[PDB]
């Protein structure tokens, strides 16, 4: 058994990091309270769930994470939310000013002032782990404080932890939901310095997650709770290997072994299937081919982007229910001479496959309807690369006027940093163009 | 929980910012003795954004009344909410400014700056978190212009990483006719270019225009002309003192308004548009407060926005409407004229919505626009100052205070170097 | 009131369907790069499908099939025919060809060793000229060494249908416009493209006779325009032509296999260019160009993503986009062409 | 169409199916970039008092 840490940075990351623990809670069976009558061994032990979560004399389970904003204001609803007695309040961090949706104000003016602090909230943490495997970093691109502390923290955790693996749950901005007209700067500036540090990163675009809110489950405007729920479904199928009994993705390198061939490439896309209303009367439950299946539907992905003008490097199949392996090499063999599915030459067309008994668990009273068979793909595509290029395009836009440019100067940061960011993701792309692109 | 620090100068920034204030306290269920009577608990959410607290439950604006003559002060503590005003925070003089720039920042305001910063300073030791400030006052008289802008540098002085907003009304000829209002402004403007991070044009001009021709007032009083003030700055600050996610305190509102440190003058915009004391019968549908907020007829400031780009616009939607309508209606604007919005600046339209309405109305919608157009306000001032100052004419009134004519042209500059500078950006 | 951009000043077919819809008052042309567009009429390199369907409130729709160029690449098309199942070696309508770098060039030896145990051939790239006939295949292949990008070996149709009077060689230009719903539309106009200088089986160099493009037969040709107009000859008297000269039609003689052959090359790349599922829609116009043997059989020889029209065929051409390609996605406030159903 | 690594257990199972085979800067730096920024800032406030004082 080793151990894992979340880290959940600004808005983004604590909303999202409230669902996903609460979701743990009841995928194991654990109570608001900590207690989880169902582990007979008190007071501590070695099974997968303690990965995840660590035990005390008492009997109770308290999350092995981190939840650090500069605004005191989202994180005080989980100090006196539902879930108040899960964490003990040394892993809830605040400031008292936020980073204002500004890079510059995030990473060196207010950053500065609290990651020592953060750091060794951390190492506490670390300390009481046996066999660290590494971290779990959620946030967002847009956001001051996610964009811009936790790139200063990712430098630091490589700094701290050499060895260590580091995984990031990353929200791409989305105008439908998007508070600032400056998250395409804040999004370039924290890749550009998190590349280097980030071994897997899974994007998630805030615009795929609301159309299929819309589409699938009938909202007409859905709400951060609405997205963050769907959102921690996807976390919870990718997370559940490391959380639950099993041979594929046991520990953080996994990730990295069967997902990123390329270092920097290190982008898979997520598509999860299916998402059905809780409010039909009903519904015909779909087969492991027809889930398998909407695997390959751009309206399914995590990221809208076309599979088909791209090259696959690997791809994982991640089930949750009632799935044997016959059924599931019987879907793909139908799919594989259905769809363009183009690996690169210097890779095998195959699939890693991984089945988890336990259907997904949903939460009660939520918008997602309970299916007796789920999966994830992940699957590392060059086409994801569409999303660097319309965020790429929109930093040009403004920055070639130096629109609000004045706001990160003003911060210390040097206008060369804004163009230095801007050759890394041009390069980013080039990168990508190569592996995929022919003629 | 970030509190901000409210400032009012002179006869008009006392009286637009008394009628703020009784407004504000309504809409969070606050009464004249400060006592909370609000039924719903988002109303005191946030509250300490503009309000202190005290034994037995007291709230007492963060504000502070300031003047060089008693007058307007005294109708400020005799008619309501005129006692839920710390006493203490009244600050005032005896001598006046006499519609003179000059005196109020130079001669009679320097004397009487310094009482006023005391009690700034007691208010922003009580903050735990101070964001700023907000002024409201007039540009063409003397105390709000004049002693308005020193406040203005002298806080900036002593809490330089502090946001700045004013709410500042540009003289108009059609209501007021003092001569010298042209000077005043110059002067004024030249000094928030420098020293504001967010100033709301609230244009006499706009204001008697939209009380003569559409709430077709024959006579307007200062009275009409605050009704639209009034609601023009509950609706500009909803977002600060209620639960949202969209600038939400004042930094974040700059950092989404304002692309360039010069270009921080907002067109303010509101719907439905009406007068006092008279009830409307029929309240208005998402579709025709969004026609309406973007109408010409309805902005604040007396520009044309076709003769314009919008560089960035922050909407506001109260009271219980369909989010799904109002973004498809905000989509419509923008996509019908789309020529309109400057295309180097994507999704520079931001929409908030919240569910708490203004008295009166089921519904409204608040517009605030950074749009070239504004140049044309100061286009306006500029004309009017250059006729006179061509000719040296009523300067005396001002050399004789100490000022040189130098000061004057380097103002008449930087106005003019504005002008040009959001016509640059017009043709970018 | 439906918004686009134009990114392609050079194309004088959607020059004229720009034209229509300004002609409606409906539509209304911004900034090529303003993004909040109903219809992108796209350039032809590196148009970038990656940034469309993403604006909230807008329904996009681009003239480009992302990755048709598998169908309008010389290589592509080759290679194409080749790997495919649905076509395959069961194709028998496309001319021999492989493709060459400055690799099927063994394969192309053992078929030209065969063929000399009729082996005249064509070389030609997707980059007027630029091409060269021979029956020696080292004058091929040190062409392909002297030129720069990779060309493609093709055998040439040695016994063509031939026009009389003059005994000339001539090829067909098949209109087809494709919708977002992936609808394959004939138009039921159609073009030959004539040589003026009669068939020379013997001399190859004499590159007029043999090669029916329009530019060539008005620079190098004397006989431009004697025979027929700008030297080309549409359905109406080429169907006359078939009936006089050979009792046959053109629907039955020629048409049914191009509809054949176009069906079947639009079928075949349909999984991989569908937008039915997509956040943006596509539709796109192509040129489709065939052969014809003294036999009566039809051959595909390439395929246009950007094609040109004839100047009589494009007020009516272009009125059947609007009609067909565009107002079926944007609504305004007998058909022209054949319905390819499939 | 092979499958390998078949691993079975009470919770699932996992495998792998072949279709086709195949044809950082230390801490004194990050502290020099922080200082350095935060000098830049020192700057740009002390150049605004200076022109206050003016
Ligand atoms: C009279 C008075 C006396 C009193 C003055 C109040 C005030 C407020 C302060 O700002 C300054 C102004 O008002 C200054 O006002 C000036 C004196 C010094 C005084 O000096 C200062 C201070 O005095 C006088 C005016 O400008 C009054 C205006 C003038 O139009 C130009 C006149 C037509 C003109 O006579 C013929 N061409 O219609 C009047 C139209 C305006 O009436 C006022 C009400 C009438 C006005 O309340 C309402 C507004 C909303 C309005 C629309
Ligand atoms: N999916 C999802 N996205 C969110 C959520 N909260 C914020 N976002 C997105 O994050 C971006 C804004 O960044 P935030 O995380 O809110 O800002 P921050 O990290 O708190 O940093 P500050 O600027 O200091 O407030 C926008 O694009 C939002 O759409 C959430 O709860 N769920
Ligand atoms: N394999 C072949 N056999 C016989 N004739 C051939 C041939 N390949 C090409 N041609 C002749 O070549 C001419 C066309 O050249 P080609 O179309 O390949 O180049 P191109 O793409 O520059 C012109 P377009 O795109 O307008 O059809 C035809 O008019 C035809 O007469
Ligand atoms: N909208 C509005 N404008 C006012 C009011 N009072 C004065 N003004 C305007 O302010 C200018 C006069 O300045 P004033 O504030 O009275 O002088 P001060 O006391 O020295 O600041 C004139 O242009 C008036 O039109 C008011 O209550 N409302
Ligand atoms: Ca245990
Ligand atoms: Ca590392
Ligand atoms: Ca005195
Ligand atoms: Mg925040
Ligand atoms: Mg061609």
């Amino acid at each position: 058994m080793r151990e894992c840490i979340s880290i959940h940075v600004g808005q983004a990351g604590v909303q999202i990091g409230n669902a996903c623990w609460e979701l743990y809670c009841l995928e194991h069976g654990i109570q608001p309270d900590g207690q989880m009558p169902s582990d007979k061994t008190i007071g501590g032990g070695d099974d997968s769930f303690n990965t995840f979560f660590s035990e005390t004399g008492a009997g109770k389970h308290v999350p092995r994470a981190v939840f650090v904003d500069l605004e005191p204001t989202v994180i005080d609803e989980v100090r006196t939310g539902t879930y108040r007695q899960l964490f003990h309040p040394e892993q809830l961090i605040t400031g008292k000013e936020d980073a204002a949706n500004n890079y510059a104000r995030g990473h060196y003016t207010i950053g500065k002032e609290i990651i020592d602090l953060v750091l060794d909230r951390i190492r506490k943490l670390a300390d009481q782990c046996t066999g660290l495997q590494g971290f779990l970093v959620f946030h967002s691109f847009g956001g001051g404080t996610g964009s811009g502390f936790t790139s200063l923290l990712m430098e630091r955790l490589s700094v701290d932890y050499g060895k260590k693996s580091k995984l990031e749950f990353s929200i791409y901005p989305a105008p439908q939901v998007s508070t600032a007209v400056v998250e395409p700067y804040n999004s370039i500036l924290t890749t550009h310095t998190t590349l280097e540090h980030s071994d897997c990163a899974f994007m998630v675009d805030n615009e795929a997650i609301y159309d299929i809110c819309r589409r699938n489950l009938d909202i007409e405007r859905p709400t951060y709770t609405n997205l963050n729920r769907l959102i921690s479904q996807i976390v919870s199928s990718i997370t559940a290997s490391l959380r639950f009994d099993g041979a594929l993705n046991v520990d953080l390198t996994e990730f990295q072994t069967n997902l990123v061939p390329y270092p920097r490439i290190h982008f898979p896309l997520a598509t999860y299937a299916p998402v059905i209303s809780a409010e039909k009367a009903y519904h015909e439950q779909l087969s492991v081919a027809e889930i398998t299946n909407a695997c390959f539907e751009p309206a399914n992905q995590m990221v809208k982007c076309d599979p088909r003008h791209g090259k696959y490097m690997a791809c994982c199949l991640l089930y949750r229910g009632d799935v044997v392996p016959k059924d599931v090499n019987a879907a793909i063999a139908t799919i594989k001479t259905k769809r363009s599915i183009q690996f690169v030459d210097w890779c095998p067309t195959g699939f890693k496959v991984g089945i988890n008994y336990q259907p997904p668990t949903v939460v009660p009273g939520g918008d997602l309807a309970k299916v007796q068979r789920a999966v994830c793909m992940l699957s590392n595509t060059t086409a994801i690369a569409e999303a660097w290029a319309r965020l790429d395009h929109k930093f040009d836009l403004m920055y070639a006027k130096r629109a609000f440019v004045h706001w990160y100067v003003g911060e210390g940061m040097e206008e060369g940093e804004f163009s230095e960011a801007r050759e890394d993701m041009a390069a980013l792309e080039k990168d990508y163009e190569e592996v995929g692109v022919d003629s | 929980m970030r509190e901000i620090v409210h400032i009012q100068a002179g006869q008009c920034g006392n009286q637009i910012g008394a009628k703020f204030w009784e407004v504000i306290s309504d809409e969070h269920g606050i009464d004249p003795t400060g006592s909370y009577h609000g039924d719903s608990d988002l109303q005191l959410e946030r509250i300490n954004v503009y309000y202190n607290e005290a034994t037995g439950n007291k709230y007492v604006p963060r504000a502070i009344l300031v003047d060089l003559e008693p007058g307007t002060m005294d109708s400020v503590r005799s008619g309501p909410f005129g006692q839920i005003f710390r006493p203490d925070n009244f600050v005032f003089g005896q001598s006046g400014a006499g519609n003179n720039w000059a005196k109020g920042h130079y001669t009679e305001g320097a004397e009487l700056v310094d009482s006023v910063l005391d009690v700034v300073r007691k208010e922003s030791e009580s903050c735990d978190c101070l964001q700023g400030f907000q002024l409201t006052h007039s540009l063409g008289g003397g105390t709000g212009s004049g002693m308005g802008t020193l406040l203005i540098s002298k806080i900036r002085e002593e809490y330089p990483d502090r946001i700045m907003n004013t709410f500042s009304v540009m003289p108009s000829p059609k209501v007021s006719d003092t001569v010298v209002e042209p000077y005043n402004a110059t002067l004024s403007v030249h000094q928030l270019v420098e020293n504001t991070d967010e100033t709301y044009c609230i244009d006499n001009e706009a204001l008697y225009d939209i009380c003569f021709r559409t709430l077709k007032l024959t006579t307007p009083t200062y009275g009409d002309l605050n009704h639209l003030v009034s609601a023009t700055m509950s609706g500009v600050t909803t977002c600060l003192r209620f639960p949202g996610q969209l600038n939400a305190d004042l930094r974040k509102l700059a950092v989404n308004m304002v692309p360039f440190p010069r270009l921080h003058f907002f067109m303010p915009g509101f719907a439905p548009l009406t007068s006092r004391g008279s009830q409307q019968y029929r309240a208005l549908t998402v579709p025709e407060l969004t026609q309406q907020m973007f109408d010409s007829k309805n902005m604040m400031a007396a520009c044309d926005p076709r003769h314009g780009r919008y560089l960035t616009v922050a909407a506001i939607f109260r009271g219980r409407m369909s989010m799904k309508e109002v973004d498809e209606q905000m989509l419509n604007v923008q996509n019908k004229n789309s020529s309109y919005f400057v295309e180097w600046i994507p999704n520079n339209v931001k929409t908030a919505v919240c569910d708490i309405p203004p008295r009166g109305l089921k519904m409204s919608a608040t517009f605030i626009g950074n749009s070239t157009a504004i140049q044309e306000l100061f286009k306006r001032i500029s004309e009017q100052f250059t006729a006179m100052f061509r000719r040296k004419a009523f300067l005396h009134w001002y050399t004789g205070e100490g000022m040189d004519e130098m000061e004057f042209t380097e103002a008449e500059s930087n106005m003019n170097d504005l002008v040009s500078e959001y016509q640059q950006y017009q043709d970018a | 009131m439906y918004t686009f951009v134009v990114r392609d000043e050079n194309s004088s077919v959607y020059a004229e369907v720009s034209r229509l819809l300004l002609a409606t008052g409906q539509w209304k042309r911004l900034r090529k790069d303003n993004p909040r567009f109903n219809l992108m009429l796209g350039e032809r390199n590196r148009l970038p499908f990656g940034r469309l369907g993403h604006e909230p409130g807008l329904v996009q729709l681009v003239n480009y099939y992302r990755g048709a160029d598998k169908l309008c690449r010389k290589a592509s098309l080759v290679k194409l025919i080749k790997t495919s199942p649905e076509l395959s070696e069961s194709c028998t309508w496309f001319p021999e060809s492989y493709v060459i770098y400055p690799d099927e060039r063994e394969v192309f030896l053992a078929a030209y060793n065969r063929r000399r145990e009729g082996n005249v051939w064509i070389a030609k790239s997707s980059a007027g000229e630029g091409i060269l006939i021979s029956s020696e295949a080292s004058e091929l292949l040190d062409f392909i060494d002297e030129q720069g990008q990779v060309h493609v070996i093709q055998k040439y149709l040695e016994k063509p249908l031939l026009l009389e009077p003059g005994h000339r060689k001539f090829d067909i230009r098949s209109w087809v416009l494709v919708d977002h719903l992936y609808n394959i539309y004939l138009y039921r106009e159609g073009v030959l493209r004539t040589s003026s200088e009669p068939y020379n089986s013997a001399n190859f160099q004499d590159k007029t006779c043999h090669l029916t493009n329009h530019c060539i037969q008005k620079e190098y040709s004397k006989n431009y325009g004697r025979y027929e107009e700008g030297n080309e000859m549409f359905f109406e008297e080429f169907n006359q032509y078939l009936m006089d000269a050979l009792n046959t039609t053109l629907e039955n003689s020629i048409l049914l296999q191009i509809k054949h052959i176009i069906r079947s090359c639009l079928m075949c790349i349909e999984p991989a260019i569908s937008t039915k599922h997509l956040h943006y829609q596509s539709f796109q116009l192509f040129g489709f160009d065939f052969m014809v043997d003294e036999e009566l059989k039809v051959w595909l020889i390439e395929v246009n993503g950007a094609p040109a029209c004839a100047q009589k065929l494009y007020a009516e051409l272009c009125q059947g986009i609007v009609d067909v390609a565009i107002s079926s996605v944007f609504p305004l406030a007998t058909s022209i062409f054949i319905k390819l159903h499939h | 169409m092979e499958v390998i690594e078949l691993n079975k257990c009470t919770s699932g199972q996992s495998f792998e199916v072949i279709l086709k085979p195949p044809s950082d800067p230390s801490l004194e730096e990050i502290q020099k970039k922080l200082e350095a920024a935060e000098e830049r800032r020192k700057y740009q406030e002390a150049e605004l008092l200076k022109h206050l004082a003016e």
